[PDB]
């Protein structure tokens, strides 16, 4: 492989590793090995499925207060992320396969080789930091997941069924997550498998949820390196333009340079596009879910008194699902910033004593690198720290109004 | 200059450390004030009207603290921007108003130092050496005592007072000086691009878009240091106009004791100056580039040489993007955030009157 | 039939027999054919009209609680969009003629040809898909109106009517539902044939606007310098005078657009801001799968429907217009003559204004206002499920 | 008389006339007159102000119930316009007299003497219109200032000085204000002086508000006009430079009708910037107070049932205050819209059937153009449609919080 595969290559792996549905960048295309992966990317949707319908069932069907109703709708909603994006990306591999193959012939212009391979180092620097904190948090979420259930009264509100108005508390299975099963996961063999089956299912819905963002943010990490390159190379592609004391020569050479230029910034277009195009009605579903998950953990985070299961659960639930947000919100905003001080850049340089062609190239240069390259959801928001900024505003509000009101 | 000079050599930018150690005193006081009130707050017993005068203090001595920090992590920037200062001045009307805003500080630091004797020579319920009869919280371990350790302790706390006003008068002062500095380069580069239009002078012409590179490379200098003081100011006063206005309504409804406007009357003046002072000037810049814009519209354009045409156009494409001094990702520092920052402030108000009622 | 009169030729014929007033786009201009023409749109409007004064009758002599009045209210506003629609098309024909005329004689460059051609199908075919989901709505929004009124004394209508005669039983409560039955068809019929005019006009623009940005590549390689003649100067002027003639016109068609349909989207928002904060009110008074829930979502369905329909056209001009700017990068301007040099900036510099639909000054039609109407109305719900 | 100070001429002679201190455009500068003008000013002033003080005293010593407060302070805040306003332009006319006179020594180019005068006496036809609305809408609102004061009955809720807490009606003056008097304002030559004055002092203050605003919204009309001439004679200055078959004669011609064209969109720039300065603290006053009135206005408006006086009272303040607000708010987005559009002009025109000058004139002025022309109120808000919608907005939704809560 190379190219952009190469870079994220550790990412393809755990994608294929991880179960989602995804056919290409092996190297054993024979029948019996498509088989089994086929096989076994079924078998992980199906135990994915059935386990949250399971949790939907005991949801609605053991429900009695509003406060069970709400912690079974928060979780339900927490794990809609993963459900939404195992079939994202199971049926819609084509997007993100033309997103990692834009930058494969790409080859760097033999002036600027160095600083080429010196942003590409840092981009791959950037996007193994990403992948190691992705990972640390994923694997700390889970285990706190598994800690949090040992901390508290396996017990369930149930009206009682002698007096008419009253409720009693019944014991309960103590696993990861409130779950209707065929069997009964009460007690021996049947609580085993159903804890086992209920953290690998956490497990791996995190996995594939934090393995979509992980990729929407190293595809723009390389975005960003990439306008950062540009953005370096200004001032000697400039000065070869100087008419120190042009020949034919070096008038070619800089009608090199500045195609080599004008393609890289034209490749980086139509990426950030590819990049929309790909992972843009995710970020719209993303906040869909995210926006009633936040509403209702506000009210719920209106309930927290002193220091129990509860309030870390809810302090858990929020900062996962802001994390969340701020992952790709931050790397938006670091694109649009990168892309629109290419002028700044641009006009920085000493482009003044330059050639007529280098001037003409810094003036159409300043005149496009003027609107900034957003990635946008589905055309409805733009992704950077405004949009976190705005949700975060509207979930204080709107829990300073209800502590206030009720 | 006058506080200028005292800021760029407590900052440590100039040669003399002495002011440099000054600073570093000052920082030890207020690091040892913070952490006194703070045992106060936790590790003892007070009352109400105590437990609010003692968060005050806390909130003023970590927002000094912070702005001492702030100044002192960015000394090399704030050198830069003094080398770059040197040579023109800043406009008279910035330079009124920067000796208008340290007189008004010198006035209310003593003022506000003073009170607490007048108070304690009025109320007759009240005596020297009792919670309000000290300009700052009675933290030291020393107990009341005969009038010579009252008059000791009074200047001890009295000390932190006029450190709190010194550090507010140093964030309020160079934001201006430094938005004049730009300004008046601004117009120096307006002047030479106007004698550039009188005699086809394309070097000169050079010569005015070098200084104005120079001068974005200061504008991004500057941006760099009064990033963080800017944000601290705008988050702070937000709370803290909130938590100051839900006291004083308290106090005015008699719920907790009357003389604790002596702070909330001072300690939200000099609030409501320092983000008056960012969003008013970071507004005057965005008129700015305007300048530029509109003398490079000129018929002289029609003579020059084609490729002082060339020049002419990069320099009027860069100028169309007005300067904004954005800080944190999402702030844009001018009036229209002054305007925003009230109703989080009504909100925080209603909360903490709602919940205290 | 030319131009853009012949490519929107279903739609202007359904509004010809759909008794809205049109002059114009008739080949019998005779002496009877006109005035019966006449004589129908205006039996046409007196019976919208007759209704709607009945419906308003119902909604002040007959509401006595608080949901009552609410309900009609919501229905009076419902079918307000189509009486203000009625009057601003019938009354305001001129601007609308001015539009379709615009495309009247316009001829593309000999060397883009077979683009135009490429980019003037795909437009109808939207152009008639749109056409097929109105006309499937409408027809739905029609059929489901009979069959909620029968799942649920009063004589049973599907609208709440005052009527001079009793329309309870006999002949009488028949001529009563058959003439709800035409009135709620043509009303549903002229407020969706407006904005699938409006989004046709929206997606023709679009479609030119994508022909332009492709035709710039072919443009430049005729330009570049590669191993200029008199020939080729003159075949690189004539490109660039048909590409500035084109854009022109484009924008000139956007501004006639703005103009056509702008306070007609001002009225449409401001009834549509109190049916929403009626219906939010409703939403609210939810017992379960019953007659009161289906209508309050279809009435929600159908007024958010409405506003989508041109927000997102709205959405799809503003982004396709920024991209003539990248569509003019991505041609290879640095091996051109100076002239295409020149052209290319000046283009750049035009390109630096997206396309904008503006309700009267007071909004722009774009997905972010379709955001703001929907992220309104849901937290007035929350606020109301709050305090309640 | 020339210039600007001919076409708004009734606007100053009606200022000259309405007591405010203005002491240009006269022209009998004598010892006398400029005492007599002077003592009539400042009478005029004294019994403003004297008025507004009464209006005041009566809101604090006079107001028991709520309800009566905000009555009072409505009344206040809806004068304080006209307060601000005076205190403003008589100490702030070297600033109007600066913008009245930027288009003192100005001549059209022959070339373009036709266009000018068809733009010029338009802008005239919109200046007289601006005259006469407003003269009806201020004559009218006294009007029935004056008519609402006989259909109530004239009666003030007061403490019963003979129970604890009850509060009974006694009658009070039926005058157009509640106001206090060092005279007996209850009957006969008190009552017959302290309605005149009442009458006359609302006429004049109304008339001092809209003067001024009528002179701000004749500044930017002007503006506008100017900038549409400067857009319509695009078409053959273009053409001018033509190269059909440059001579020196039509060199010269093309130069001096470019020369024109630019100095003329610098003087309507210059004198845009002019408008902020002299208008621009004024309109931030005015937003300040409208703020605090239709605040209170929304909160009135809650109260009201049926029709009665009340509620028309309360109707008739927020229609006034949000006509003020929108005579202004229509006019800057109307200089927005043509400031901005200038650009759309230049690149209709036939540049590419052109020489090179015209060429260059088109894209100097696109860059120039490109930045709409925006008049602000003292930089703390864009004078636009926007801030109409916004504040309007703003108050229906306060309005909507305050009936759902109470
Ligand atoms: C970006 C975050 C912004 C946060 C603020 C945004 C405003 C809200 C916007 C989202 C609307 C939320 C939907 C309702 C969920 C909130 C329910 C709640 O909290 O009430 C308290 C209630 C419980 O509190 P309560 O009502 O019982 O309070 C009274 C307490 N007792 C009874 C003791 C007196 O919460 C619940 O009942 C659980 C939630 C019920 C199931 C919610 C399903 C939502 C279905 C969403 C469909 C899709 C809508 C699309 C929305 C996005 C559109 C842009
Ligand atoms: C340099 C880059 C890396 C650093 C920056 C990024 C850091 C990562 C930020 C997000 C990490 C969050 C991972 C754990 C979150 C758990 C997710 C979750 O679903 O929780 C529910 C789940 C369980 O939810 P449950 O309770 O509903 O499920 C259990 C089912 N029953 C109840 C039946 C047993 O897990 C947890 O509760 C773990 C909570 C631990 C949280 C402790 C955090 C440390 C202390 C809080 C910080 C205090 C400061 C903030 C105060 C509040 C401010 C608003
Ligand atoms: C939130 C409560 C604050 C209580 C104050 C008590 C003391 C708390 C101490 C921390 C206060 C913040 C210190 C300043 C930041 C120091 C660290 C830092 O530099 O990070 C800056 C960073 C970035 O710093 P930067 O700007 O220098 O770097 C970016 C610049 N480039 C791109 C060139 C690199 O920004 C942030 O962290 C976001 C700011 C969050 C903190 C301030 C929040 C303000 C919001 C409060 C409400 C505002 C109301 C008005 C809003 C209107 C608009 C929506
Ligand atoms: C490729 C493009 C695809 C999209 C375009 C095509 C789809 C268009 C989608 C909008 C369809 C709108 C037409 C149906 C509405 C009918 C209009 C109407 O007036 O109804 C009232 C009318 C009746 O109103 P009425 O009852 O008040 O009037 C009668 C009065 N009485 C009773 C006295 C006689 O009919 C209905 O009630 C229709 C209700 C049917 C609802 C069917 C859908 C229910 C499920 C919706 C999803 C659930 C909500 C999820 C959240 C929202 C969705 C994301
Ligand atoms: C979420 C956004 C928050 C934005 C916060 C910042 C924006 C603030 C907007 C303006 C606030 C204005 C405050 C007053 C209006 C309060 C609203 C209200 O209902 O009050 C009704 C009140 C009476 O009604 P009420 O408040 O008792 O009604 C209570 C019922 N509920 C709770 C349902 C609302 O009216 C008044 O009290 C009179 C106004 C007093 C305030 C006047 C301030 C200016 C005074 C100028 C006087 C004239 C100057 C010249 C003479 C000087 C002589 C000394
Ligand atoms: C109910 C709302 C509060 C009551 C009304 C408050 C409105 C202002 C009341 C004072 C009237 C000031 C105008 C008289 C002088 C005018 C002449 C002049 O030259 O002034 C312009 C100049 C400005 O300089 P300039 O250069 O822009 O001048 C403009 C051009 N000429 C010269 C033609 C006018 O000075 C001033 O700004 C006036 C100084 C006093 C400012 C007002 C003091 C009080 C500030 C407002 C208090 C309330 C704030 C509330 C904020 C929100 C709180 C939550
Ligand atoms: C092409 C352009 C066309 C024009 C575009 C612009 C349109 C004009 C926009 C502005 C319109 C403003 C109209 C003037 C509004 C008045 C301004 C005002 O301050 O209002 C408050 C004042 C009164 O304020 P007040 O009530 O505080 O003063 C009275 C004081 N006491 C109570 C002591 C007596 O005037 C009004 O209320 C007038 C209300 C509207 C008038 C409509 C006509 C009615 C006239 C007679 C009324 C008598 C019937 C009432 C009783 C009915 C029987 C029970
Ligand atoms: C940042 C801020 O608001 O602090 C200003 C504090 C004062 C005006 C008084 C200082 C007095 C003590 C330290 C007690």
């Amino acid at each position: 492989k190379d190219g952009l595969i190469k870079d994220l290559w550790p990412n393809i792996r755990l994608i294929q590793l991880s179960g989602l549905f995804i056919s290409e960048y092996y190297d054993d295309y024979s029948g019996l090995a498509v088989l089994f992966r086929k096989i076994y990317s079924w078998i992980t949707a199906i135990i994915i499925y059935s386990q949250f319908i399971f949790i939907v069932i005991f949801m609605v069907t053991k429900s009695n207060d509003s406060d069970q109703l709400a912690a079974g709708v928060v979780t339900t909603l927490f794990f809609t992320h993963s459900m939404i994006k195992f079939v994202y990306f199971s049926t819609g591999t084509k997007s993100f396969y033309r997103t990692l193959s834009c930058w494969n012939n790409t080859s760097p212009h033999p002036l600027f080789a160095e600083s080429h391979s010196r942003f590409h180092a840092k981009s791959l620097s950037r996007m193994r930091q990403l992948l190691i904190i992705v990972s640390i948090v994923t694997i700390f979420t889970t285990i706190s997941w598994t800690t949090i259930t040992f901390f508290g009264e396996s017990v369930w509100k149930v009206p009682d069924p002698e007096t008419f108005n009253q409720t009693m508390y019944v014991p309960v299975p103590r696993l990861m997550l409130h779950s209707w099963y065929p069997w009964d996961s009460g007690h021996g063999l049947g609580y085993i498998v159903a804890f086992v089956l209920q953290f690998y299912w956490v497990f791996i819905t995190l996995s594939h949820s934090n393995l979509m963002e992980l990729l929407f943010s190293s595809f723009l990490v390389h975005a960003c390196e990439q306008l950062q390159h540009l953005k370096e190379i200004l001032n000697p592609l400039i000065e070869l333009s100087a008419t120190l004391d042009l020949t034919s020569n070096q008038e070619v050479l800089v009608r090199s340079a500045i195609k080599y230029w004008v393609e890289r910034h034209k490749h980086v277009v139509k990426y950030v596009s590819l990049i929309t195009e790909c992972y843009g009605s995710a970020l719209l579903f993303h906040m869909l879910v995210s926006t009633v998950i936040l509403t209702i953990l506000a009210y719920q985070a209106t309930k927290i008194n002193g220091v129990n299961v509860f309030a870390f659960s809810t302090i858990g639930y929020l900062m996962y699902s802001f994390a969340q947000i701020f992952m790709f919100c931050i790397h938006g905003n670091e694109l649009i910033e990168e892309s629109s001080s290419v002028m700044e850049a641009a006009y920085g340089c000493h482009w003044y004593d330059g050639s007529e062609e280098a001037k003409t190239f810094v003036q159409i240069v300043c005149q496009q690198c003027q609107k900034p390259l957003i990635v946008s959801g589905a055309k409805f928001f733009n992704v950077s720290l405004d949009l976190f900024a705005s949700v975060l505003g509207a979930v204080v509000t709107y829990f300073m109004v209800l502590v206030q009101l009720k | 200059i006058d506080t200028i000079n005292m800021f760029l050599q407590m900052t440590g930018c100039t040669d003399s450390k002495a002011m440099l150690y000054l600073t570093y005193f000052e920082f030890l006081i207020t690091f040892y004030y913070l952490i006194a009130t703070y045992a106060s707050i936790v590790h003892f017993e007070q009352s109400v009207t105590i437990q609010l005068f003692a968060l005050l203090c806390m909130l003023i001595e970590c927002v000094i603290l912070l702005n001492i920090t702030f100044r002192l992590y960015h000394k090399n920037h704030i050198r830069e921007m003094h080398q770059y200062s040197r040579r023109l001045g800043i406009p008279d009307s910035y330079r009124s108003v920067i000796n208008v805003i340290t007189k008004y500080h010198l006035i209310a630091s003593n003022i506000f130092v003073v009170f607490p004797v007048t108070y304690a020579i009025f109320c007759d319920s009240v005596r020297v050496g009792d919670p309000f009869t000290f300009p700052f919280l009675d933290v030291l371990p020393m107990h009341t005592d005969n009038l010579a350790i009252y008059a000791c302790k009074y200047l001890v706390y009295a000390i932190s007072v006029y450190i709190a006003h010194v550090e507010l008068c140093f964030i309020n002062t160079t934001f201006i000086y430094y938005v004049g500095v730009l300004k008046h380069r601004l117009e120096t580069i307006v002047q030479t691009i106007g004698e550039a239009f009188a005699d086809n002078d394309e070097q000169k012409f050079k010569y005015a878009i070098i200084q104005h590179q120079k001068l974005l490379s200061y504008f991004n200098t500057m941006k760099i240091v009064f990033s963080k003081p800017i944000l601290l100011s705008m988050s702070f006063n937000a709370i803290y106009f909130g938590l100051t206005t839900s006291f004083v309504i308290q106090a005015i409804r008699g719920y907790i004791n009357q003389a604790i406007l002596s702070i909330c009357i001072a300690s939200s003046a000099a609030a409501v100056i320092n983000i008056t002072i960012y969003t008013f000037y970071g507004s005057e810049l965005m008129d700015l580039h305007d300048k530029i814009l509109h003398v490079l519209f000129d018929n002289a354009f029609f003579y020059v040489s084609k490729s002082f045409k060339s020049s002419i156009l990069i320099m009027m494409t860069r100028v169309t993007i007005p300067l904004k001094f954005t800080v944190g990702y999402i702030f844009t520092i001018n009036l229209n955030l002054l305007l925003k920052i009230l109703k989080m402030s009504y909100t925080v108000l209603n909360v903490l009157l709602s919940s205290e009622t």
